[PDB]
């Protein structure tokens, strides 16, 4: 369940732990989660107020979502967490190919007329 | 070439021969049978030459003769290129279709039967390596400097 999505069926076996205490590995796993969580924030997700977001976790209402608002972005605002989702300073790379192609080009000279 | 110089005619009536070798250096050439019926070998000799070369005038001939200037800089008439790129692909599907031909009347009369036979239409098989050859030295030539101008131009 922790290979796809699946995040709540996750911690429905967390409501159900069987066999002995399984104490310290959940809590690994709920860490393992945490910033998890404050990773997948960080998707393209619009306004998101102090409620929805803030109990996708566990927590009501600490200074815990502080904690994950200042460590990432999503920023502390009138009852928002901002998206600065910009993923457009990359592109437009023709250099990238012409450094390597233009190797690629002359390793297909080699193999073409010279006797290997 | 092959300068000569005269033998005299006198002894030629005594029926002496001339010259008198003394090096395995004179008869290394071998005069030509036209030449030979003329006045060689009864009236004049061949005498072996070389040449004086130096390199106060090997290099400056060598370095000089056939130099591209900015050539290869060049993208050859860039929508023209690609048209002819397809102004030999297209008769090569027919010159394949030869080499869908001409593979299929083998187990056959013994090939060097056909080497005789097919002096009258072409075929396909050597016609068919020779336009790949084309095919890539006017592309990847083409493509290679395309891709060296946008470095070097900014």
């Amino acid at each position: 369940y922790l290979m796809e999505g699946s995040y709540n069926k996750v911690f429905l076996a967390k409501g159900n732990i069987p066999a002995e205490s399984y104490t310290f590995f959940i809590d690994i796993l709920l860490d393992t989660i945490r910033d998890e969580i404050a990773g997948c924030i960080e998707k393209a997700y619009e306004k998101i107020l102090f409620t929805e977001a803030t109990r996708i976790l566990f927590f009501n209402t600490p200074k815990k979502m502080t904690d994950y608002a200042k460590k990432r972005g999503w920023v502390l605002g009138p009852n928002n967490y901002y998206s600065f989702a910009s993923q457009q300073q990359k592109p437009e790379d023709t250099t990238i190919p012409s450094t390597e192609l233009a190797k690629q080009v002359i390793e297909y000279a080699r193999q073409l007329e010279m006797i290997v | 070439i092959d300068a000569f110089r005269l033998i005299n005619a006198n002894m030629m009536v005594l029926g002496h021969e001339p010259r008198q070798t003394t090096s395995n250096l004179g008869h290394l050439n071998k005069p030509s049978i036209q030449a030979l019926i003329h006045g060689l070998n009864r009236h004049y000799y061949s005498i072996t030459i070389n040449y004086r070369k130096n390199e106060l005038e090997q290099k400056m001939l060598l370095n000089l003769h056939k130099k591209s200037w900015m050539e290869g800089l060049t993208l050859q008439d860039y929508s023209e290129h690609c048209k002819h790129n397809e102004s030999v692909v297209k008769e090569m599907l027919e010159l394949a279709k030869n080499y869908n031909k001409a593979v299929e009347e083998e187990d056959k009369m013994t090939p060097e039967q056909l080497a005789i036979k097919n002096v009258g239409k072409q075929d396909p098989k050597r016609h068919l390596e020779e336009h790949v050859d084309v095919l890539m030295t006017s592309n990847i030539v083409q493509c290679l400097a395309a891709m060296l101008d946008t470095v070097v131009f900014k």
